[PDB]
């Protein structure tokens, strides 16, 4: 599913993500912008034999389990499937695992690159919320 | 890169010893990491990790971490190498790389007791 901005900051907002651990939710959404362009099912195969799944594209080294990755934990204790759904519930409770783990929204390579040191309220202007 | 130190260490039977590990990466972040040892003789090195005799302390903000093992004995004599464990929510090929960098190592002698 690819979701509108305003929708994605809705159902964002909605699952809690608006300040959590200090991010305002224009942070959550240019996030999944620049990481998924809001495709849940989006995939990224990696070199080191990872892939990245969902909106926000997390890392099966780390966070999910995709039988296929060496050297991976499953910190989010999740199948990498449950992160393509159309209903972001998986994505969002796993978010809130990595946004804990010690780096903020820095543990998203794209929120560092073109979200950080912007106008992030911008991703939530014209939203009814 | 990952800087591990001292190279080397001889203590008597008794003491405690202290291996340290710093990553130089001002953007990667340390989130936890391990230890290895190699005994004396041998080329494959089997994990350590924190109980008992061995204690781990990781301090993130300096990226570093430490063992100490107390109570020494010759049994405890070895080359141990760190390995960091550096997490991200979305790929980082830089910071994937580091994963899988480990100390240069420290050769430790435990005396005899007499």
């Amino acid at each position: 599913k690819v979701f509108g901005r305003c929708e994605l900051a809705a159902a964002m907002k909605r699952h809690g993500l608006d300040n959590y651990r200090g991010y305002s939710l224009g942070n959550w959404v240019c996030a999944a912008k620049f990481e998924s362009n809001f495709n849940t099912q989006a995939t990224n195969r990696n070199t080191d034999g990872s892939t990245d799944y969902g909106i926000l594209q997390i890392n099966s080294r780390w966070w999910c389990n995709d039988g296929r990755t060496p050297g991976s934990r499953n910190l989010c204790n999740i199948p990498c499937s449950a992160l393509l759904s159309s209903d972001i519930t998986a994505s969002v409770n796993c978010a809130k695992k990595i946004v804990s783990d010690g780096n903020g929204m820095n543990a998203w390579v794209a929120w560092r690159n073109r979200c950080k040191g912007t106008d992030v309220q911008a991703w939530i202007r014209g939203c009814r919320l | 890169r990952v800087d591990q130190t001292p190279q080397r260490i001889t203590k008597e039977t008794g003491e405690s010893l202290t291996i340290n590990c710093v990553v130089r990466d001002s953007r990667c972040v340390l989130s936890t990491g391990y230890w290895y040892r190699k005994p004396p003789g041998s080329r494959n090195e089997e994990s350590i990790s924190d109980g008992g005799r061995y204690v781990e302390t990781v301090n993130r903000g300096s990226k570093s971490f430490s063992l100490r093992i107390n109570d020494l004995t010759v049994k405890d004599s070895g080359t141990y190498r760190c390995k960091p464990e550096s997490r991200y929510g979305s790929y980082d090929a830089v910071c994937a790389a580091l994963n899988d960098q480990y100390g240069g190592g420290t050769v430790v002698t435990v005396n005899a007791a007499a």
